RNA sequence: AGCAGCUUUACAGAUCAAUGGCGGAGGAGGUCAACAUCAAGAACUGUGGGCCUUUUAUUGCCUAUAGAACUUAUAACGAACAUGGUUCUUGCCUUUUACCAGAACCAUCCGGGUGUUGUCUCCAUGAAACAGGUAAAGCUGUCCGUUACUGUGGGCUUGCCAUUUUUUGGAAC
C-alpha cells in the first residue's frame, strides 16, 4: 500500500492530471492511490479568488494524481 | 560495435547501450541491470537532447546536441522506446 | 529485479526524480515501493521553465517519474553481487 | 533391574557376559 | 573402498557397520555422554589440587607444589569452605592462588533421552521421563510440503545414527585414520572416570595412582623435535648389509632369543 | 471416556500393566495424554491426571504403595 | 596471555562487502540499527553471533577445521583468555556487520554480544543501554525460565524492540527425541510463555517476531524466510502472504484447501508441522540415516541443492550442519525480522529519554554521545560510545561529563567539565578494530583517549556555543539490574606493594561496571560483587594482568544493613534536634527499591501510603531506602540543608556496626539553636544514631533468588540441600513441559 | 505436464570455407625412498608500488593484489606417552651407583601430518610425430575431435501457470 499514513488527518496539496492543484485533509486511501479529502478546494493560480471550495467529500482516482505535497 | 545477432538484454550487461526515451532524449550508459518491465539501470549515465532551436537543421550535419552528466541512473521501463549498442566491456 | 531493490537501496540518500511532466525533484529519499513510488524530503523542485521552489516533504506516484538519479556509491551494493 | 542385553537381573547392559544384540571358588 | 589401501592408513566406513561396532564394544567403550560428569573430576582440576596442595575425593594426591587478617574473632562461619569450593572458583576461596588454571565453568544440561531398548520402539516417542505439555482462500490441489515424497519419516537405520551422533569419540566418526595398537588406550577411559562400584581400598587407591600418572603426562609434555632424520630402520635398510623377508611372528621371536643369547655369550 | 477411573486404575496396576502388555498400556498412555494435552479438562480431572503422570516419570510402583502387600 | 586479537592490519579478515560502503551507511541514521543480543547463560548467543561473523567474512585466520567442520564452535567473540578458559561470555563484546535483509536492502548493525551469566547482569544492562533492538536468545529446552522474564521486563522498561531466536531446535529432535507434533506443542506452549510477559505486544512465528535456530548446527530461519525460499515459487504470488500468515496456529491443510479442523479421514497435523517441522525432521532424519545417492537426488529435487564430493565423506555431525547450512543459507530471516521490527519514529525518543531527561530534540549539529562502560580491548583502554547527534570526528576536543555528576548539572543547569581529545576511532570487530575517521549518529564505536575523564559512564558533548549549551542533555547512570552484595576483604600480600593494588583497583572498578571498590576506614579494601564467579573473574583480572602482585583476601562475606522493628521509646535530644525513627512501610520499601511537584507527591503519599496531611508535606528527602520527615517553619527552615546533610551521612553508616541505614522513616522533633552550620550537620548524624537505637535495631541481610534446573526424579536432592542450607526456602517447582526438567525456584541468604 | 526463453557435454538430420567456442593429445595403488615443512605479535608466502636498510647481495616496514596444504582454543603434529642431563628443594639413608618426588632449564627416544620429486607394482595403452621454450607442464608452432542451423535429449530461468503504478496507447492536431 502506499504508506500514505503519515499524511492522513493532515492538509494535502495534490499536482493531478491536466496541471490542476487540490488542497484537501486527507480523509483516506486505496492500493491504486485514489484519496478521499474532507474540505477540498480547487487551486487555481495564486489569487484565492480563484480558488473554489469542492464539496465535503472528494474522491480522487489514483492515476489522476501526479504528486502530493505536505502542508 | 558490432554484437551476436543472438544477443538479448540478459547478453549486454555492462555494455555502454543508447537507450532512447519516448520524450525524444537519449541515456548513454553501462547498463548495471534491467527488470520484466524494462526499467534499466545505467552506470555512468549521460543524457543528451536535441534543442529546439537545433532542430531545424535535421530536416531535408552538425548538431550541437546539449548533455547533463547524470551518473548512476534508473530509468522507468515505460519511458523506453528502443535500445542500442554503442560499446563493449573493457 | 534490481532496479527497484537498487532503489530501495537509495533509501536516505539524495536522489533527483525526473517526471513526466518535465520537473524536477532533488531531495533525500525518504521511502521507496515496488511502484516506485517515492518520498522525498527537504526537497528543491526544478519547474520545466527554470522556477525553482523548496518544499519540505513530497510524495510521487511511480508511474510519473520519468528517472531517478541515485548516488555512485551505490554501485557496489551488495545487491549486485 | 533386568538386563537390557540379556534379561537376567543383577547387572548392567556393560557387565552383561552375554554377547551384545538386537559356580564359583570358595 | 573401506581403505585407502595395503598401506593402511585411512578408513571410512558406513552407518550400519559402525552401529556393529559400536554395539560390540558396549564393554569397553565409554558411556558417559554428559560433559557435567567430569565437573571438578577433569584435567584442571586436578592442576589446580595439584598447585593448591589439595585433594578432593578420589582424586591424585601430590607433593607440595609451595612451602589480624582473617583472624577467628573477625571471621563470619556460616558454611565451611570446601576443598572442592578452593578448585571450582580457585581465585575466590585462595589467598594465594599460584600456577592456578582456571577451569571451565559449565556444560547446559543433558536431556538426552536413551534408547535402542525395546526392537520396535520407535526413534521418536514421548519418553514417559518427559513432562507432559499440558497446555476462503486456496492454492493448486497438487501443492504439498516438502520431502512429501517419502512416506517414512523414521528410516531404519534413524536410531543408531542418533545414538552413534550422541557417542564419544571415535564412535562419533564415519571416517579416520589408523592408530597404533599400543595408542588406544582401553583402560584409561575407567580411571579418568569415578569407580562404577564400591571396590576394596586397594582397588580404589590403584584408580588414583592411574590417574596420579595422567595428570603427570597432561602437566609436563615433552614435544618432539621436528628433525625426522636418521631413524634406525630406515637407515639400516638403506645399506647392502640389511635384507627384508617375512617370516611368521613365532619364527622372529625364536630368532630374536638365538641371536641375543649368541650376542650376550 | 471416564478418565476419572482409568486414572485410578492405572495408578494401581499401570506398572504390571506396563510388564504384562505393554503394547495395550502404551495405548492407553498414548490415549492419556492425547487427552491431558488436546483437550479442555476440568481442574480436579486435570490434577490427577497431570499426578498419574509424575508417578510414572518418577516411581511408577508408587500408587500401589500404601495398601497392604502380602508378600509372594 | 589475557587474549586473543588481531594486531596486524595485514591480517584483518576480509569482508564479503566492501567496508567502505558499510561506512557509506554511516552518514544515515536510518540505515544503521543497534542489536543487542540477550539471553540466559549458554543460550547460544556467541554461536548467533558466529554465523553472523562467519557470513560477513571471506577467510577468518582464527579458524580451525574443527570449527568449519563443526565439531567446535568458533566462539569469535569470547577472545578473552578468562572466557576461552571458562567457557561462557564474561565480557560485553560485538561486531559491525553489513546484513541484508530479504529484499536485498543493506543495513550496517551494530551487534553487541552480552554475557548470559546472572553476574554478569551488568554488561546485558549495558547492552541493553546501547541497543535499539534485542535479540533474546532462548533454548527451546528450558524455555521461559525467570531470567528470561527479568530480561524481557528489562527490554520493556529499557524502551528496545524485542525479538525472541528460539535456539537449539536439534534438542528437541536428536536430544528429546519428540515427535514432531509434541516438538510443536513445545514451541507452541513457549512462544505462549513468551507472549504472557510481553504486556500486549504479540509474538508470532508468522509475525517473523520469533526465529527458529540452532546455532551449533548453523541454521535459523523465519517462516517466511523458509516460504520465500521454497514454497513461494509453487504458488501464485498474490497469495504468498495468505499462505504465510496461515502457516501457525489451529490451520489445517490437504489438498489445496484450509481447514481450521482436521480434514475428515486425514488425520494430518496442523500446518506448520506438515510445512515446517516434518520437512526439517525429515533433513535431520535423512542427514543423518539416508544413503547418500538417494539424500543427494532428494536435495535436488526438493532444495535445489547439491552436494560436493567432498560434503558426501564428512562424518554424521559435520554433514548435518552442512546440509542445514546449504538449505537455510545465511541468516537472512534474521536480518530482515530485526529491520522491521525495530521503528525508530516510535521508540528512539522515548529511549533517549529514558536514559536522559525528557526534552526537546539535540539540535542536529552539536555533538552528542553517550560513554556507556570502558573496555580493555585489543590490548589497549578504549570507551564504547553511542553517537545519539552530530558528528565525532578523530582529534577533536570534547568534554567529557562523569555521569555521577549528571544529576548535579542537570539541577544546575535548569536553576568546567573535563576536556580531552579523541585519539582514535575504531568500529567493534570482535577480534579486531577497524580504524574509521569519523563516527555519524546512531553508530556504537570505541574511542581511545576519553577513558581518563570518568569511572563507569559518561556524557560526551561539544557545544557549538553557549546558547546550545543551556538545552544540553545528561545521561543518567546506568541502573545494573542486580546489586552487588557478595562481599569480600581484601588487602596486598607484601605493603610495599600497596599502591600497585590502588591502580588496579582503579582499572578493575572501570572495566567492572558493576562492581563496587570501597576502602574502608581500617584500611582494608572492600570488593562488592554480584557472585562468587564474578568474584573469581576479577580476582583473576588482578592477579593476573592488572595488579601483577600476591593479594590475601577473606572468605566470603555479605553487605549487611542497619534498622528497626518498633518506633523509638523515647524523644531523647543529642548535645556534642531530638529524632524519632519507626519501621518503614513493606509497600513504601517495595516501590523505593524500584524507584517509583510537592502537592502531586502528597496526593501520592495519602491515596497509596495513607500517610497523614503533615507527612505527607514535610517529606524532606528519600535516600538509600530510607525517608527524612521534618514534623515555627521559618525557624526550621535556616539549616535545612545541613540537617539533610547529616541524615545522608548518617544512613550511609549506622550505629550497629556503621553499615547501611534501610528502610527506616526518621522524623526531626525539635531544635538546638536559634558558623553555627558546622554544629548542625554531625550532631544531626548523632542524633539518627540515637533515634535508630532508642527504638527496637535490628540487622538486614540481602536475600538471593535461586533458580534450579534439574531433572525431576533429583527434586528431593534439591529439598535436602535447601534444608541444609540456614533461611532458604523453595517457594516454587514448575515443570518444564515436554523435558525432564524441573524449575525449582526459591530464596537463599546470600 | 504442455507452451516460452536461455545454455550445449550427447545423439540424429542438414551443413562442413574461414573464424570463434569447447575438450584433448595415462589411472589406481606401495608397512617404498629422497627433499622440504610442521608452535608463532593469532602468530603465512608471492607478485606490484613507496620508504628504510643493504653496497651488487638482499633485509625490514607501509600500501595494492593473488594464493594460503598440514597443525591448534577446556590450544596443539601423537584423542597416545617413555627415558636421560644439569640445578634447586625433599625422601629413604651408611657412601656411590641404583633410587624417593616436586620444581626449573634442557635433551634423547618411540611415533605422526602435509607438500614436491623419484621409484616400484598392477592395469590401460581419433591425436603421443617433429622443433622451440620452461624448474616442470596440460607452455608455443603443431595434431585430433567436436560444435555454429534445425530436431530430440540434458542443464538452467520459473515467464504463461488487455480493467488505475510500466507491455494491448489521452492520441493527433
Ligand atoms: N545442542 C546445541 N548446542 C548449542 C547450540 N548453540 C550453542 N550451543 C552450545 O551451548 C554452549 C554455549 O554456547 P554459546 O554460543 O557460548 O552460548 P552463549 O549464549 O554465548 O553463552 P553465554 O554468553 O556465556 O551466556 C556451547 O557449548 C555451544 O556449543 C545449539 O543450537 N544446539
Ligand atoms: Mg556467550
Ligand atoms: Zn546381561
Amino acid at each position: 500500500t502506499p504508506e500514505l499514513k503519515k499524511y492522513m488527518d493532515k492538509k494535502i496539496l495534490l499536482n493531478i492530471n491536466g496541471s490542476r492543484k487540490v488542497a484537501g485533509i486527507l480523509r483516506g486511501y486505496d492500493i491504486f492511490l485514489n484519496v478521499v479529502l474532507d474540505d477540498a478546494m480547487e487551486i487555481n493560480g495564486e489569487d484565492p479568488a480563484n480558488n473554489h471550495q469542492l464539496g465535503l467529500q472528494t474522491v480522487i482516482r489514483g492515476n489522476s494524481i501526479i504528486s502530493l505535497e505536505a502542508l | 560495435i558490432q554484437v551476436a545477432h543472438s544477443s538479448r538484454l540478459a547478453n549486454l550487461i555492462d555494455y555502454k547501450l543508447r537507450v532512447l526515451t519516448q520524450d525524444g532524449r537519449v541515456y548513454i550508459g553501462q547498463l548495471m541491470a534491467f527488470d520484466k518491465h524494462m526499467n534499466l539501470v545505467l552506470n555512468e549515465c549521460i543524457e543528451e537532447r536535441v534543442p529546439k532551436t537545433q532542430l531545424d537543421k535535421l530536416r531535408p550535419l552538425n548538431i550541437k546536441v546539449e548533455k547533463r552528466v547524470l551518473g548512476l541512473t534508473i530509468l522507468r521501463g515505460e519511458q523506453i522506446l528502443s535500445t542500442v549498442v554503442e560499446d563493449k566491456p573493457l | 529485479g534490481i532496479p527497484v531493490k537498487l532503489l530501495n537501496e537509495a533509501q536516505g540518500h539524495i536522489v533527483s526524480l525526473e517526471l513526466t511532466t518535465g520537473a524536477t525533484y532533488r531531495g533525500k529519499l525518504v521511502e521507496s515501493e515496488d511502484s516506485m513510488n517515492v518520498q522525498l524530503r527537504d526537497v528543491i523542485a526544478t519547474e520545466p521553465q527554470g522556477a525553482v521552489t523548496h518544499m519540505d516533504q513530497i510524495f510521487v506516484r511511480g508511474s510519473q517519474i520519468k528517472f531517478i538519479v541515485v548516488p555512485d556509491l551505490l554501485k557496489n551494493a551488495p545487491l549486485f553481487k | 533391574s533386568f538386563c537390557r542385553n540379556c534379561g537376567e537381573a543383577g547387572h548392567k547392559e556393560k557387565d552383561c557376559m552375554e554377547k551384545p544384540r538386537k559356580l564359583v571358588r570358595a | 573402498k573401506k581403505v585407502n589401501g595395503t598401506s593402511y592408513k585411512k578408513w571410512s566406513f558406513d552407518l550400519p557397520e559402525m552401529s556393529n561396532l559400536y554395539r560390540l564394544s558396549t564393554p569397553l567403550r565409554d558411556e558417559v555422554t554428559d560433559k557435567n560428569y567430569y565437573y571438578l573430576f577433569d584435567k584442571k582440576s586436578f592442576f589446580n589440587g595439584k598447585a593448591l596442595n589439595n585433594a578432593i575425593p578420589g582424586g591424585p594426591k601430590f607433593e607440595p607444589l609451595y612451602p589480624e587478617f582473617n583472624s577467628i574473632d573477625r571471621v563470619i562461619f556460616r558454611v565451611p569452605i570446601r576443598s572442592e569450593y578452593k578448585v571450582a572458583f580457585p581465585h575466590l576461596y585462595n589467598s594465594r592462588p599460584r600456577s592456578v588454571r582456571i577451569p571451565w565453568y559449565n556444560n547446559p544440561v543433558s536431556c538426552i533421552i536413551q534408547n535402542d531398548e525395546e526392537y520396535d520402539t520407535p526413534a521418536l516417542f514421548f519418553d514417559p521421563s518427559l513432562n507432559p505439555i499440558p497446555h476462503d482462500f486456496t492454492l493448486p490441489e497438487d501443492f504439498a510440503p516438502l520431502l512429501a515424497e517419502e512416506e517414512e519419516l523414521i528410516l531404519p537405520n534413524t536410531k543408531d545414527a542418533m545414538s552413534l551422533y550422541h557417542s564419544p569419540f571415535p564412535f562419533n566418526r564415519t571416517k579416520g585414520k589408523m592408530v597404533r595398537a599400543q595408542d588406544v588406550a582401553l583402560a584409561k577411559k575407567w580411571f579418568l572416570q569415578h569407580p562404577d562400584e564400591e571396590y576394596p581400598v586397594k582397588v580404589k587407591v590403584s584408580y588414583q595412582k592411574l590417574l596420579k600418572n595422567y595428570v603427570l603426562n597432561e602437566l609436563h609434555p615433552t614435544l618432539p623435535t621436528n628433525h625426522n632424520k636418521t631413524k634406525l630402520l630406515k637407515s639400516l635398510k638403506n645399506t647392502k648389509y640389511f635384507q627384508q623377508t617375512t617370516i611368521d611372528w613365532v619364527e622372529a621371536g625364536l630368532q630374536l632369543c638365538r641371536q641375543g643369547h649368541n650376542m650376550l655369550n | 471416556n471416564s478418565l476419572r477411573l482409568v486414572i485410578a486404575v492405572m495408578k494401581i496396576c499401570g506398572w504390571k500393566l506396563a510388564l504384562v502388555s505393554k503394547k495395550t498400556h502404551d495405548m492407553i498412555w498414548e490415549k492419556l495424554r492425547y487427552i491431558l494435552q488436546t483437550q479442555e479438562l476440568s481442574s480436579t480431572l486435570r490434577e490427577s491426571l497431570e499426578t498419574l503422570f509424575e508417578i510414572r516419570q518418577k516411581d511408577y510402583k508408587s500408587g500401589s504403595q500404601g495398601l497392604f502387600i502380602l508378600d509372594p | 596471555e589475557h587474549t586473543i586479537f588481531t594486531q596486524l592490519k595485514k591480517n584483518i579478515p576480509k569482508t564479503r562487502y566492501n567496508r567502505d560502503y558499510m561506512l557509506s551507511m554511516a552518514n544515515i541514521p536510518e540505515r544503521i540499527i543497534n542489536v543487542g543480543v540477550i539471553g540466559p547463560l549458554h543460550s547460544g548467543k556467541t554461536s548467533l553471533m558466529d554465523l553472523l561473523v562467519i557470513d560477513s567474512h571471506k577467510r577468518i585466520p582464527d579458524m580451525s577445521k574443527n570449527v568449519e567442520l563443526g565439531w567446535k564452535p568458533l566462539r569469535y567473540l569470547d577472545n578473552l583468555k578468562q572466557e576461552i578458559d571458562r567457557g561462557l561470555s564474561i565480557k560485553l563484546n560485538g561486531s559491525t556487520l553489513l546484513c541484508t535483509d530479504l529484499e536485498s536492502k543493506s543495513r550496517m548493525i551494530n551487534f553487541l554480544d552480552a554475557p548470559g551469566h546472572v553476574n554478569f547482569m551488568d554488561e546485558t544492562a549495558v547492552a541493553l543501554a546501547a541497543s535499539d533492538l534485542v535479540l533474546i536468545v532462548i533454548d527451546v529446552v528450558e524455555g521461559v525460565t525467570f531470567v528470561v522474564e527479568q530480561l524481557i521486563k528489562q527490554s520493556i522498561k529499557n524502551n528496545v524492540a524485542m525479538c525472541f531466536v528460539i535456539n537449539k531446535l536439534d534438542r528437541l529432535i536428536l536430544d528429546l527425541k519428540l515427535p514432531p507434533m509434541d516438538a510443536y506443542l513445545k514451541l507452541n506452549h513457549i512462544i505462549a510463555n513468551i507472549n504472557s510477559f510481553t504486556k500486549g505486544n504479540v509474538f508470532s512465528p508468522i509475525d517473523n517476531n520469533i526465529i527458529f535456530a540452532s546455532t551449533k548446527l548453523g541454521f535459523t530461519f523465519t517462516i517466511k524466510e523458509f516460504v520465500s525460499y521454497y514454497y513461494a515459487h509453487s504458488i501464485p504470488s498474490s497469495k504468498i502472504d495468505d499462505f504465510t500468515t496461515r502457516l501457525w496456529g489451529s490451520v489445517y491443510y490437504h489438498k489445496g484447501n484450509f481447514r481450521t479442523k482436521p480434514f475428515e479421514n486425514v488425520e494430518k497435523y496442523p500446518t506448520f508441522v506438515e510445512f515446517i517441522l516434518i520437512p526439517l525432521y525429515k533433513i535431520f532424519s535423512y542427514a543423518l540415516s539416508m544413503e547418500k545417492d538417494k539424500l543427494k537426488n532428494l536435495l535436488r529435487s526438493n532444495f535445489r541443492v547439491n552436494l560436493s564430493q567432498e560434503a558426501l565423506q564428512y562424518d554424521p555431525q559435520p554433514f548435518l550442519k552442512h546440509v542445514l547450512q546449504l538449505i537455510f543459507r545465511q541468516q537472512t530471516g534474521l536480518v530482515d525480522a530485526i529491520t522491521r521490527c525495530y521503528q525508530p519514529f516510535e521508540l528512539f525518543d522515548n529511549k533517549t529519554a529514558h536514559l536522559s531527561i525528557p526534552g526537546k530534540s539535540t539540535p542536529e549539529g552539536t555533538l552528542w554521545a553517550h560513554v556507556l562502560k570502558t573496555v580493555d580491548y585489543g590490548g589497549a583502554e578504549w570507551s564504547l560510545v553511542r553517537i545519539y547527534s552530530g558528528l565525532l570526528k578523530r582529534g577533536d576536543t570534547v568534554r567529557i561529563l562523569d555521569t555521577s555528576q549528571s544529576e548535579s548539572r542537570q539541577k544546575r543547569q535548569l536553576h568546567e567539565t573535563p576536556s580531552c581529545e579523541v585519539e582514535e576511532i575504531g568500529l567493534l570487530g570482535g577480534r579486531y578494530v577497524y580504524p574509521v575517521h569519523e563516527a555519524h549518529k546512531g553508530q556504537i564505536v570505541l574511542i581511545k583517549g576519553i577513558s581518563s575523564a570518568y569511572i563507569k559512564s559518561a556524557t560526551l558533548y561539544s557545544v557549538k556555543s553557549k546558547e546550545d549549551m543551556k538545552q544540553l542533555k545528561f545521561f543518567k547512570p546506568l541502573d545494573y539490574i542486580t546489586e552487588a552484595v557478595f562481599k569480600i576483604v581484601l588487602q596486598p600480600l607484601l605493603p610495599r606493594e600497596l599502591p600497585k593494588l590502588l591502580d588496579a583497583l582503579n582499572k578493575i572498578s572501570k572495566y567492572y561496571p558493576g562492581v563496587i571498590i570501597k576502602v574502608e576506614e581500617s584500611g582494608e579494601h572492600v570488593i562488592l560483587g554480584n557472585g562468587e564467579l564474578y568474584m573469581d573473574c576479577l580476582l583473576y583480572d588482578l592477579r593476573a594482568s592488572y595488579a601483577k602482585i600476591e593479594i590475601k583476601i577473606s572468605d566470603p562475606l555479605t553487605v549487611f544493613s542497619e534498622s528497626c522493628s518498633n518506633e523509638s521509646f523515647a524523644s531523647i535530644p543529642v548535645s556534642n534536634i531530638s529524632v524519632a525513627a519507626e519501621p518503614m512501610d513493606s509497600k513504601m520499601i517495595q516501590d523505593l527499591s524500584r524507584n517509583t511537584n510537592p502537592r502531586k507527591l502528597s496526593k501520592i503519599l495519602r491515596t497509596e501510603y495513607g500517610w497523614d496531611s503533615l507527612a505527607s508535606r514535610n517529606v524532606w528527602s528519600f535516600y538509600n531506602g530510607n525517608v527524612l520527615i521534618n514534623d515555627s517553619p521559618e525557624l526550621l527552615s535556616k539549616y535545612k540543608e545541613q540537617i539533610i546533610q547529616g541524615f545522608y551521612w548518617a544512613v550511609k553508616e549506622g550505629p550497629l556496626a556503621e553499615e547501611p541505614i534501610y528502610g527506616v522513616q526518621y522524623k526531626l522533633l525539635s531544635i538546638s539553636v536559634p558558623v553555627m552550620k558546622s554544629q548542625i550537620i554531625p550532631l544531626m548524624k548523632k542524633a539518627c544514631y540515637v533515634g535508630l537505637l532508642t527504638a527496637i535495631p535490628i540487622l538486614l541481610e540481602p536475600i538471593y533468588e535461586v533458580d534450579i534446573t534439574v531433572h525431576a526424579p533429583l527434586l528431593p536432592i534439591v529439598e535436602e540441600l535447601m534444608k541444609k542450607r540456614r533461611g532458604s526456602r523453595i517457594y516454587k517447582t514448575i515443570k518444564v513441559a515436554g523435558t525432564p526438567l524441573l524449575e525449582v525456584r526459591g530464596q537463599v541468604p546470600v
